[PDB]
């Protein structure tokens, strides 16, 4: 039913655009300028049906990541609203006459965290801010604007990213395709065989989303959204949160 | 002659891939890039590399001033003083060594032209791209590159091309303007300026690999739905750029003569 999403990822990196193709529709994507002093966050939610189910989905922008020319303490705006959500609920849970079952859950289940296709590894801001983030959100790392890289160059960047994650503890969300997802976002349709498919057209080809020889967006789509959205959740309720509550 | 190229951008822009591409060369065979971790407080350093280029009959020793480590740390507020000061030094040999009696046999060190290198990901020039432009305009020759422009559709790179040339306005920012082509000249070189000129600035695809552009091995990025050709200008401006860079050589030391150096020269004096 209720599903919130965060879109950690430098300005432009793609997250409006990726949540558009994700979710085949148009949300607001007003684009932020690079002149933001600071990192905020913009939240809108959503009345969707997703197959059958009735969902009211958050999604949750970063605006300013990245753009400032010190970016000490980026993190601390996101971790400000994650932990403002987590201790609402805990609000709701030490109410006298409560009611749970009607509360509208508006912790974060996901974290979509946009990496930029440099073709090296992780940025100094990404690693900073994914580990801050590891203990309080579901992270799902995915290389944003993926068609940026080679078919020569993507496993290589692919293992460069997990190496970086493993050698410096980032818990990411384990699934219940070689990760992180690299993915590709579009808005604009090309005539593909006889249909009209989500795709980025250039004079020298036609990148497919739907393609999963061209990117993992199918992957993503299905990991995230069609199976294991209640096991997002869960571990948002039984690990994160419980966490915050000890204390 | 010798000609001092010096680059700056974000890492993983493409920029030694490039630099590579315009004169086949292979400058940086041990670099080594570092963990994000070790990119928490990088400093920029000076690498600089000397290379002899034979374009068509001349001979002309080419350094490429690199500065790995800008933009890397989380807090970049001192990204520019190592490359500043460097500018500012070859300008202070310079006047040191043509002020003495040693006139003869003077190295020309000074930087004749910066290709500074911008992120297609976003949607325009991001503050640091500014501060550093304008710290070093009017020092050195600006050249602004649009790096890896095979993740930008016609559309978007023309959307971005527009808004980068409306900031460089909006911020004052003085960058190199190639010079007008005489009435004397005819008119495919008159048009060959004007189509120079009109692709500012430029966004360029660099590549060491050789691919299959139907029917030859050629320069390009190997995708599953395409290739992209170094050398297509329907694909990218590479072309272009390496063209203006040896075309405008001269130009270019001449302005770091003519204007930069003798700015700095006038602005010398206690
Ligand atoms: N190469 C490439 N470009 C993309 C892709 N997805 C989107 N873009 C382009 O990038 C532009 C920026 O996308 P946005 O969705 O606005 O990026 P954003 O992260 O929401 O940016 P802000 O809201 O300003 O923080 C889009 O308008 C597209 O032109 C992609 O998958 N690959
Ligand atoms: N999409 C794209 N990738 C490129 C281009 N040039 C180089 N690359 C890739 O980008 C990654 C980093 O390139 P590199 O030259 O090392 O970037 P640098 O850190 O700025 O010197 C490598 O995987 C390259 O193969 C380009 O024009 N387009
Ligand atoms: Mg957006």
């Amino acid at each position: 039913f209720c599903f919130n999403i965060l879109c950690v990822g430098e300005t432009g990196i793609g997250k409006s655009t990726l949540m558009d193709t994700l979710f085949n529709t148009k949300f607001e994507s007003d684009p932020a300028t690079h002149n933001e002093p600071g990192v905020r966050l913009k939240a809108r939610s959503y009345e969707l049906q997703e197959s059958n189910v009735r969902l009211k989905l958050t999604i949750v922008d970063t605006v300013g990541f990245g753009d400032q020319i010190n970016k000490d303490d980026s993190y601390k705006p996101i971790v400000e609203y994650i932990d403002a959500q987590f201790e609402a609920y805990l609000q709701e849970e030490l109410k006298i006459k409560r009611s749970l079952f009607n509360y509208h859950d508006t912790r974060i289940h996901a974290c979509l965290y946009f990496i930029a296709p440099t073709g090296h590894s992780l940025k100094s801001l990404d690693l900073v801010t994914m580990k801050k983030l590891d203990s309080k959100v579901n992270i799902i790392p995915i290389i944003a604007k993926a068609d940026t890289i080679a078919k020569n160059e993507l496993h290589k960047f692919k293992s460069k990213i997990m190496s970086e994650l493993v050698s410096n503890g980032v818990q990411i969300y384990q699934f219940p395709v070689h990760l992180p997802f690299a993915v590709v976002g579009s808005t604009e349709e090309v005539k593909i065989g006889n249909k009209m498919a989500k795709a980025r057209q250039y004079p020298w080809g036609v990148v497919q989303v739907e393609n999963e020889n061209h990117c993992d967006f199918v992957k993503l789509r299905e990991m995230l959204i069609r199976v294991n959205m209640e096991d997002l959740r869960e571990q948002t309720h039984t690990r994160h949160y419980e966490l915050y509550r000890r204390c | 002659f010798e000609f001092t190229l010096m680059v700056v951008g974000e890492s993983g822009l493409g920029k030694s891939t490039l630099i590579n591409s315009l004169f086949l060369t292979d400058l940086y065979p041990e670099r080594v890039i570092p963990g994000a971790a070790e990119k928490i407080e990088r400093t920029v350093q000076i690498e600089a590399s000397t290379v002899e280029i034979e374009e068509r009959g001349v001979k002309l020793r080419l350094t490429v001033v690199d500065t790995p480590g800008y933009g890397d740390a989380i807090n970049c507020r001192d990204c520019f003083k190592t490359i500043i000061s460097y500018i500012d030094e070859q300008f202070e040999r310079y006047l040191h060594d043509e002020s003495g009696l040693n006139r003869r046999h003077i190295i020309d060190n000074r930087v004749h032209c910066c290709f500074y290198f911008i992120s297609p990901f976003g949607h325009g020039l991001k503050p640091l791209d500014v501060a550093f432009m304008k710290a070093i305009h009017n020092k050195v020759n600006i050249v602004p590159v649009i790096a890896k422009a095979d993740t930008l559709t016609l559309k978007e790179r023309e959307r971005l091309k527009k808004r980068i040339l409306d900031e460089i306005e909006e911020h004052n920012i003085k960058i190199y303007h190639l010079p007008d082509a005489e009435s004397d000249e005819d008119e495919d070189f008159k048009e060959q300026t004007r189509l120079l000129k009109a692709s500012i600035p430029f966004s360029v695809v660099g590549s060491n690999q050789l691919i299959e552009a139907k029917g030859k091995k050629v320069r390009g990025r190997l995708y599953p739905w395409g290739v992209v050709e170094v050398e297509n200008p329907e694909h990218n401006d590479f072309l272009k750029l390496r063209t203006m860079l040896i075309t405008h050589m001269q130009d270019l030391q001449e302005v770091t003569q003519d204007l930069h150096y003798e700015n700095f020269r006038s602005e010398r004096l206690k």
